[PDB]
């Protein structure tokens, strides 16, 4: 019974069939548009921090990899609409696991997933 | 190793280079998968990306052929003392990848259990964000550690080196005192 | 090491086959002979050569010089009288020779050599071949014994793992503090 | 007579100073003096410790890029007749890596001075 | 007429003999180098992968690079091993395997500087079977290496190379002797000639394949790969070695491979002589082609080695050794059987005896190892009984 | 001499390769003295106490030993095909007969082992 | 005798003890003749980190054990919490049929590094980068859909995380139509060589009794011919709906193990065609404000985030949703006090989740009883008597994840 053979066949086939591997890093592989990748800190049209510094992202955050302080928009200083902005934001990507639950729980959109990785 | 005896210069220069082209190339990682991030290795190996592009295909199964060590997974307390036996029973030069935020800093496990970042227990030379990192990732951060054992020293330019690491390390403020801008 | 020094010593006197012959031949018996020093005697033993036998060390070697002495002193100078080149019987190929005086004069031989081998087969079968009643339990007749291991203490407890000791040997802790008999192995020698 | 010579292994200067300021010149003045040797990379302490001279050694379990108890078992494992090993712990858990490293002593975060210096009387003693 | 050829062999000078040595020596060395850096490229192909394909231009320096890494790496000489077998387990698995292929024959005579010489190192009249007793020697180094580094690991390892042994080498030892029968001699050049008419490979197919299973079990290489088996025994024997010990005894298991498919293309491929493609080329024989194509049919065998490994899970070594002895022996031995008659009915002109029983032969042992294959190990089982335990109601 | 003396020299060549690259694994790359390092590879765990080594694995059973018997018998005896396959033609009839009469004892004794179960172990 | 014996560690690091199993096999040559498992080596705490964390973050724990059934795991915490609420009804009928073909999709991913680490155990070297291209190409559905390749926590009480790209229909139609052309290459290396036959036919032997005894399930228990299935026997996410059969055989050994999870990758195929086919429009999240998610993540050219419509009525219009909003993220529902056992049937047999709420808004206790951890009782009986070798195809035909075993 050639059956039992079928391996071989297979194994021969493909390698007369081009590879198909992704040619990382010099041709990187297309990531999900949705694809969690590094938080971001986007800006208003104006230029305006969108973070108001509510620290909702990292009240959600499941392994505390946001640290959030906020601060006063004085009128002297101001870097975001409304009267508190994210003076103080960090995240420590060794702590995050990408759930996304972050930008899930941001009321501004201040924070996003870029595809990046 | 008669290489460390060999005196500075032309030569020694060009026994550093030859050494780090080398070995950046076939960097055999230890068959050592824990946890999840295993899976993302063995996915690396896979098909749609290759280690095998650079020269990493053989995962050593006995630590005495491997070169580095992918811890890729969260270290529970038992294991730990495994870990450290598996990376010293490894020969000289080692290198240690923490792969994923477990490895690296506990991740999302902050808890007894889990040992809190793999540098606890053996030296790690490169730490690797993602819970688990894509594949793209690994190959990065495996690119990094190539770039750094290129620049790798060797005898009396490693001792110079290790002196000159050791005097800039002993400035650097912790991490807990870079208060900038907070309240 | 020694085999295979003789097997060149044949070849350096226009022994060919004899030579190879002996490197294979001997090769595979003294691998099997190695396998049976481990299987019998043990893997790194280091045996004692102390006499056991009162004054029988020192008699043993005294008979052997002495033979080896007499043997040397008959054997004598030889090769004076003569020593005819090989050539002439190698030419037309030492094998061919070999065959031609195996299969022509020496076949009753040869064919003995079949009974040699017939009864080393049935010694090593006699003797040493285990029948039905000692075959050992397949897996498949382990894993049934009214529950195989199962329901007795299933997997048996591993090893106890403790800071500074996690070998085989080490004994696991029951809650009242002592050391689980099932947890180690009974061969092993409880310590660690 | 001889000066004890103490290696502190850590990444954190802070640990390395409230380390030097519990213990002093002189744990007691029946001891002799003590002369430390800091050290922030693990490199550097094996090279250390490698040129022997020491009684002591105080490594930060914490430690970055290579952590204390690591660094307390390769030494253990490496360097014959080494000094009593000290080590710090992040934490109440890590007692029993602590125990695995097979430091002398553990002494937990943050590190109290009358505990440090106690521990290290003991070790010296 | 005689093999070797006294008009051909023995006359080289001190110099031109050494300048081959050395020349078969570098071949060997680039043979495995190449060995090394194809197999992971085919293996990658087989698995729509590219292998190694940064390191240097198209990943060609791969191979050379990791032997420089392992000869940068670490020399570690574990405590409890047994320091000198340990130490010379490696030199003993290397030297074998280069002093066999001495009697490979690369090519037919060729004139180099003024000196009519075999492009071969030399040959013998026991060749093939001188051969068999080098790669025998070697595998006293896998077996030592096991034994020598005092773990479990390798010792299992070493078990199981000797078990290995057990199962192919009388195998190999039986398929030489229909080559024997029909050149007649058992030097490499001999049976190259004897070759001429038509390859071995056609003629004595049975042998052929008894031989080609026999080797790739010699070589510890899938789908047997007994000794080391990463899945099972992590290293195998070479567990506890590091750097160029073990560097040197991956280089002898590729150097035994070279040396067993190249005593393959001798006794059944027609050694060099050159395929029916190119047969038909005035020269394709002469000069310095024989060369090429000697390494085509290497290589081919290369390349069933490869497709061995990428294809088949690996054996246990106790079905290795079943198939070595209730199929393998018995096959060679009955086809030895058969062979004779054949051939001392054809020479007594009983042709039409010598084909049908050649044909009836080949056709009943066909069936019976069908048999074996599908009978002995039969695809049924019985069912099973209760116990203790209650259980439930099964469809 | 001749028709050796260039196996000999590849030989040397070899050995010297070999013993060279030993030294090289030994005097070549760093080496760094470590316990953990030098002790048996066991999967990560602690090896056994050597101390208590004389007590398990001093003997290692193989289960196809009665195979490892016959082996060296019949490996011993196969090598008579040789000379006579080398010599077939120049023998004639009665060595072809001879031979077939010597194989087909083999093949008694060989029968009698497997059919009573000699091969069946390991 | 003792003398005889060796007791070596199988070990944590060992290819194929998935890296953190520790067998302690005493052997006689090289038949095991006895066998002990070390296991914790990957112990986590998830099961007490969950108490710390409001429900729909533990969603992010649970699915990081056994995680090659990522989607089993968050199924069975949603499955629970919504069980504790009393909405399961509630769940919206496409909610159900995405987690329907999602977990289907992740048996067939499971199935295939369970396929694939068992080949390379074996040394069917190939055998691992078929199975992993196979995956890559499910993987790369899953990354569309959740935008994670691995420890998505895409499903969560009351629904799902997001619903459905676009494209994702497209892609798992895609699936459908090429992954059993592809599984047939995976198949033909293994399903009918004589080597691969040979070393798992006949090997890790358990009976049905044993299965019971030691509380065996899964493609373990129904290689013993017993047709239990949870998804048949006691049904969840309307799997009561799909025309699906349990796979199952006779043989009780590695071979039949293998033989059934290559088929219940084609019955996953098919289930998940017939989840195509019953996929409509429709919510993902249960309408209840006061329990649903109230994110929505939509996409732009900053990335991924809540989308500008959600930005909108929360901080410009509904003070009310602004409110459901601010809660529901940052402590989430509570869930009413309460004991609950659910079960799902993920890729290694019955995933049974123990969860008890104490009113709060975080678990007070969970417990996941991973197929994994029972079934690894099984290597004494699968292992004993057998060589090592067989003890290798035994374990990788048992197809533990430890991460669901320590946990
Ligand atoms: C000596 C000298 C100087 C001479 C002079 C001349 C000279 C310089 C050179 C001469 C020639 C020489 C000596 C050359 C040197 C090179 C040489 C000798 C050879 C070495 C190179 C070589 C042998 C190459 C080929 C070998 C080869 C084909 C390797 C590929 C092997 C493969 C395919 C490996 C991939 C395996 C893989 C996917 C590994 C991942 C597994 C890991 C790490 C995870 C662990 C893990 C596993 C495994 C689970 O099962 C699992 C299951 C479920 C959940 C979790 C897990 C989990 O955690
Ligand atoms: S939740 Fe959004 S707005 Fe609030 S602090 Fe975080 S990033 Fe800034
Ligand atoms: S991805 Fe998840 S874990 Fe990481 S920072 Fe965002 S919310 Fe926290
Ligand atoms: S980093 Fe994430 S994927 Fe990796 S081991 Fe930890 S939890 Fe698992």
């Amino acid at each position: 019974f050639l059956d039992a053979l079928a391996g071989f066949a297979v194994t021969l086939g493909s390698m007369f069939k081009k590879p198909i591997t992704e040619g990382y890093p010099e041709k990187p592989g297309p990531v999900a548009p949705r694809y969690h990748g590094r938080h971001q800190l986007n800006r208003y049209p104006d230029g305006l921090e969108k973070c108001i510094g509510c620290e909702l992202c990292a009240w959600a955050c499941p392994a505390d990899a946001i640290y959030v302080e906020g601060a006063d928009n004085t009128a002297d200083e101001r870097y975001s609409p409304g009267e508190r902005y994210g003076r103080v934001y960090q995240i420590n990507y060794l702590r995050c696991i990408g759930c996304g639950l972050c930008i899930e729980a941001c009321p501004t959109r201040a924070l996003t997933m870029t595809t990046e990785y | 190793g008669l290489e460390e005896r060999l005196p500075g210069g032309i030569l020694l220069s060009t026994v550093e280079t030859v050494a780090g082209y080398v070995r950046k190339g076939s960097l055999w990682p230890a068959t050592f998968g824990l946890a999840c991030c295993a899976i993302e290795m063995m996915s690396t190996a896979g098909p749609r990306f290759d280690i095998a592009r650079f020269g990493m295909e053989r995962f050593s199964a006995t630590p005495r052929q491997a070169d580095l060590m992918i811890v890729a997974g969260r270290v529970s307390q038992k294991m730990a003392p495994v870990l450290r036996q598996i990376y010293d029973q490894m020969v000289e030069p080692k290198w240690v990848l923490a792969m994923g935020v477990c490895a690296s800093s506990g991740g999302m496990f902050n808890n007894y259990a889990v040992v809190q970042g793999v540098d606890h227990v053996v030296p790690v030379d490169i730490y690797l964000p993602g819970c688990p990192p894509r594949p793209e990732m690994l190959l990065h951060a495996i690119l990094k550690l190539h770039d750094k054992i290129q620049q790798m020293p060797l005898g009396v330019n490693r001792e110079e080196a290790i002196r000159e690491a050791e005097q800039a390390a002993l400035a650097v403020p912790p991490t807990i005192e870079l208060k900038g801008l907070l309240r | 090491c020694t085999m295979i020094s003789l097997a060149v010593l044949y070849i350096a006197q226009d022994a060919p086959f004899l030579g190879v012959v002996q490197i294979v031949v001997y090769t595979g018996a003294v691998m099997m002979l190695f396998l049976f020093v481990l299987m019998l005697i043990g893997v790194d033993l280091t045996e004692s050569l102390v006499e056991t036998i009162k004054g029988h060390r020192i008699a043993a070697l005294i008979a052997g010089a002495g033979f080896g002495i007499l043997v040397i002193a008959g054997i004598g100078n030889v090769s004076v009288a003569g020593f005819s080149g090989l050539a002439a019987a190698n030419s037309g190929g030492n094998v061919e020779g070999l065959a031609a005086l195996i299969f022509t004069r020496y076949l009753w031989a040869f064919e003995l050599t079949s009974a040699l081998l017939i009864t080393a087969a049935l010694g090593a079968m006699v003797l040493a071949h285990r029948e039905r009643f000692e075959r050992r339990k397949t897996q498949r007749e382990l894993a049934i014994e009214r529950f195989q291991t199962g329901g007795h203490p299933t997997p048996l407890p591993n090893p106890g793992v403790y800071a500074r000791h996690n070998s085989v040997d080490v004994p696991a802790r029951l809650p009242d503090g002592s050391e689980s008999p099932l947890s180690v192995s009974t061969i092993l020698p409880h310590r660690t | 007579s001889a000066p004890l010579r103490i290696l502190v292994y850590s990444d954190n200067p802070r640990t390395r100073e409230q380390v030097r300021l519990a213990l002093g010149k002189r744990i007691h003045p029946e001891l002799p003096e003590i002369e430390y040797v800091d050290v922030a990379t693990a490199p550097m302490a094996i090279s250390q410790m490698d040129a022997g001279g020491f009684d002591l050694a105080i490594l930060d379990g914490e430690a970055t890029p290579a952590g204390g108890m690591g660094v307390a078992k390769q030494v253990k494992d490496e360097i014959d007749d080494c000094p009593p090993i000290l080590v710090l712990t992040g934490r109440a858990d890590d007692a029993w890596l602590a125990k695995w490293s097979r430091a002398e002593a553990a002494v937990p975060h943050p590190i109290d001075p009358i505990r440090l210096s106690d521990a290290v009387v003991s070790l010296l003693r | 007429m005689t093999h070797p050829d006294p008009t051909l062999f023995g006359h080289d000078p001190w110099w031109l003999m050494l300048a081959k040595a050395v020349a078969i020596f570098v071949f060997l060395l680039l043979t495995v180098l190449s060995a090394i850096l194809i197999e992971r490229k085919l293996l990658g192909r087989m698995q729509m992968r590219f292998g190694p394909n940064r390191v240097g231009p198209a990943g060609l320096l791969q191979s050379l690079a990791d032997g420089i890494k392992l000869a940068l790496k670490e020399g570690l000489v574990p405590a409890g091993v047994d320091k000198p077998i340990y130490l010379l387990a490696p030199v003993i698995s290397v030297i074998p395997a280069f002093v066999a292929f001495s009697v490979i024959p690369l090519g037919g005579a060729v004139s180099v500087f003024g000196h009519r010489t075999p492009l071969q190192l030399t040959d013998l009249p026991v060749a093939v079977l001188f051969i068999l007793a080098a790669t025998s020697i070697g595998v006293y180094g896998i077996v030592l290496a096991g034994w020598a580094s005092g773990s479990t690991y390798p010792l299992l390892g070493g078990l199981r190379s000797s078990a290995q042994v057990v199962s192919y080498e009388i195998a190999m030892g039986l398929s030489f002797v229909a080559v024997f029968l029909y050149a007649g001699t058992m030097s490499t050049s001999g049976i190259v000639a004897a070759q001429d008419r038509t390859w071995f490979v056609f003629l004595l197919l049975p042998s052929f394949l008894v031989y080609v299973v026999s080797m790739v079990g010699e070589t510890n290489r899938a789908p047997f790969d007994l000794p080391e088996a990463e899945g099972e025994l992590v290293g195998g024997f070479h567990t506890e070695y590091s750097s160029l010990k073990f560097a040197m005894f991956m280089l002898a298991e590729y150097v035994n491979m070279t040396t067993v498919s190249a005593l393959a293309t001798t006794m059944f491929l027609g050694g060099w002589h050159a395929p029916f493609p190119f047969n038909l080329i005035d020269g394709a024989n002469s000069g310095w082609w024989p060369l090429l194509w000697f390494t085509a049919k290497v290589w081919t065998f290369m390349f069933l080695y490869f497709w061995l490994r990428a294809t088949l899970p690996r054996l246990r070594y106790d079905q290795f050794m079943a198939l070595g002895w209730k199929v393998l022996i018995p096959v060679s031995l009955l086809w030895i059987m058969v062979v004779a008659i054949t051939r001392s009915l054809r020479q007594h002109g009983e042709g039409t005896w010598a084909a049908w029983l050649l044909t009836a032969a080949v056709v009943v042992v066909v069936a019976l190892i069908w048999g074996l294959a599908t009978s002995l190990r039969r695809r049924t089982v019985q069912p099973p009984p209760p116990q203790s335990t209650g259980a439930y109601p099964v469809p | 001499m001749a028709l050796y003396t260039p196996i000999l020299i590849l030989g040397a060549i070899a050995a010297v390769f070999a013993v060279v690259s030993v030294g090289i694994a030994l005097v070549i790359g760093p080496r760094r003295f470590n316990r953990s390092k030098l002790e048996a590879y066991e999967c990560g765990i602690d090896p056994l106490p050597p101390v208590a080594a004389g007590l398990t694995g001093q003997r290692i059973p193989i289960r196809y030993y009665l195979i490892a018997m016959l082996f060296i018998v019949f490996d011993i005896e196969i090598v008579f095909l040789y000379p006579w396959a080398v010599a077939f033609d120049s023998l004639g009839l009665f060595a072809v007969i001879e031979m077939l009469l010597f194989m087909l004892t083999v093949f008694v004794a060989y029968a009698y082992v497997w059919r009573r179960g000699g091969l069946n172990w390991d | 005798q003792a003398g005889e014996r060796i007791v070596v560690n199988m070990g944590p690091q060992h290819p194929s003890t998935h890296g953190v199993l520790r067998l302690i096999l005493e052997i006689e040559g090289e038949i095991i003749t006895e066998a002990r498992c070390g296991i914790g080596y990957l112990h986590t705490g998830i099961e007490k980190n969950l108490e710390y964390r409001n429900w729909t973050q533990g969603v992010t724990f649970v699915t990081r054990m056994d995680y090659l059934s990522p989607f089993f795991n968050e199924t069975a915490y949603c499955l629970g919490v919504e069980k504790l609420l009393g909405i399961t009804d509630d769940i919206p009928e496409r909610a159900s049929v995405i987690r329907v073909m999602l977990m289907e999709l992740n048996r067939i991913s499971s199935h295939l590094v369970a396929l694939a680490t068992g080949g390379m155990e074996l040394g069917a070297m190939s055998a691992m980068f078929y199975g992993f291209r196979e995956r890559e190409e499910i993987l790369r559905v899953f990354e569309s859909i959740t935008g994670l390749r691995m420890n998505h926590a895409y499903i969560r009480p009351g629904g799902l995380a997001a619903d459905l790209p676009d494209d994702a229909i497209t892609q798992v139609r895609r699936l459908v139509e090429i992954l059993p052309k592809r599984l047939k290459d995976l198949e033909d290396l293994l399903n009918e060589n004589y080597i691969w036959k040979a070393r798992t036919v006949g090997v890790g032997y358990l009976d049905l009794t044993g299965c019971m005894a030691l509380g065996i399930t899964g493609p373990i228990l129904r290689s013993t011919g017993l047709p239990h299935d949870l998804r048949k026997a006691q049904p969840y996410c309307g799997y009561e709906n799909y025309e699906f059969d349990v796979i199952t055989d006779d043989r009780c050994d590695s071979y039949g193990r293998y033989i059934i999870r290559v088929k219940e990758m084609h019955e996953s195929v098919k289930i998940v065609e017939q989840c195509l086919a019953r996929l409509k429009p429709g919510p993902v999240m249960i309408s209840d404000k006061k329990l649903a998610w109230p994110a929505d993540l939509k996409l732009g050219p900053d990335g991924l985030g809540n989308s500008p419509e959600h930005i909108a009525k929360i901080m410009g219009r509904s003070m009310e949703g602004l409110i459901h909003h601010f809660k529901l993220v940052t402590e989430g529902i509570r869930v009413p006090p309460g004991q609950v056992y659910v079960a799902v049937e993920s890729p290694r047999g019955e995933l049974g989740v123990h969860m008890v709420s104490d009113g709060g808004t975080r678990p007070y206790r969970v417990h996941y009883r991973d197929p994994s951890f029972t079934n690894l009782q099984a290597v004494a009986a699968t292992c004993e008597g057998g060589m090592v070798a067989d003890a290798i195809a035994a374990v990788a035909s048992i197809d533990p994840v430890m991460g669901g075993v320590d946990r």
